[PDB]
């Protein structure tokens, strides 16, 4: 087929955080019908970080999500020509992450480009002082709208603390090539981060993510 | 390939002006739109732009809350609601229209298609 039960992907990243510019280059594997996937991120440029690593997490891969039968997968079906998606991250303090994507199929691994733009996150913040650690579980929201697949996210970040950061996240995925575009549906994920290194400059991740509708 | 044609230009203090471009070719939900503007040269300056999804509005400097951007796949066609024009928003503003978003919207050549040009007389 063209979506084998293992596939591997490698990611690029160029992105900017308050100012901060970086690079991120990564490879990762995973089961796309099974729903699970890990990757392995290293910080190529303007490393170390002076922000959280969580709000970088969500941005390294949804054909490695587990769909019903009667669930049209649409980002798998894109392929091999593949996807394009978009995504803005409101967060509660006033913070804005803005990401754009580009998905293809290239001998036989998919090849993933993302550009990212965070900007407006207060000095003393969570996010510019790394007191976060890692995503709650989170449910999207599927939907189609305006020939595209769109998704809402209400998702959490676990703060040091003991408390909670929240982000109010919207997502547009658009096909390259017409498919067929599945009904409302959601979409249960959960992205941890297994192992990294002092300054988080090699991250390794693992996201399970599996649909569901009535 | 996208071909972009503008109007809505004219003349207007603190006032309203919609400006148009509209677009042919390429499918609209793929182009991202973009407005550049000169006023006698002194720099061609950026003015807003938006993405190919509409989530994303980068603005410019002077525009901030005074103008906005939006499109519609519909009628293939962005929209600049310029509100609250000031006498030295007098220029000539451009629409440019990039194919895969733009990581860095205030760089003309990577808008590969631009339009006219319409002139705004305060």
């Amino acid at each position: 087929a063209i979506i084998k039960e293992f596939m591997r992907f490698k990611v690029h990243m160029e992105g900017s955080v308050n100012g901060h510019e970086f690079e991120i280059e990564g490879e990762g594997e995973g089961r796309p019908y099974e729903g699970t996937q890990t990757a392995k991120l290293k910080v190529t440029k303007g490393g170390p970080l002076p922000f959280a690593w969580d709000i970088l997490s969500p941005q390294f891969s949804k054909a490695y999500v587990k769909h019903p039968a009667d669930i049209p997968d649409y980002l798998k079906l894109s392929f091999p020509e593949g996807f394009k998606w978009e995504r803005v991250m409101n967060f509660e303090d006033g913070g804005v992450v803005t990401v754009t994507q580009d998905s293809s199929l290239q001998d036989g691994e998919f090849i993933y480009k993302v550009k990212l733009r965070g900007t407006n996150f207060p000095s003393d913040g969570p996010v510019m002082q790394k007191k976060t650690m890692g995503w709650e579980a989170s449910s999207e929201r599927m939907y189609p709208e305006d020939g595209a697949l769109k998704g809402e996210i209400k998702q959490r970040l676990k703060l040091k603390d003991g408390g909670h950061y929240d982000a109010e996240v919207k997502t547009t995925y658009k096909a390259k090539k017409p498919v067929q575009l599945p009904g409302a549906y959601n979409v249960n994920i959960k992205l941890d981060i297994t192992s990294h290194n002092e300054d988080y400059t090699i991250v390794e991740q693992y996201e399970r993510a599996e649909g569901r509708h009535s | 390939q996208v071909q972009l044609v503008q109007s809505g230009g004219g003349l207007v203090a603190g006032g309203s002006l919609r400006l148009s471009c509209a677009a042919s070719g390429r499918t609209f939900s793929d182009i991202a739109v973009g407005w550049f503007r000169q006023t006698p040269g002194k720099e061609r300056e950026f003015v807003a732009a938006i993405s190919w999804s509409g989530l994303i509005i980068n603005y410019g400097d002077s525009v901030e809350d005074r103008f906005t951007i939006s499109r519609d796949n519909a009628k293939s066609a962005v929209y600049l609601q310029m509100n609250s024009l000031k006498p030295e928003d007098t220029a000539v503003y451009y629409c440019a229209a990039r194919i895969g978003m733009n990581y860095y919207y205030a760089r003309e050549i990577e808008y590969p298609y631009w339009g006219q040009g319409t002139q705004v007389t305060v």
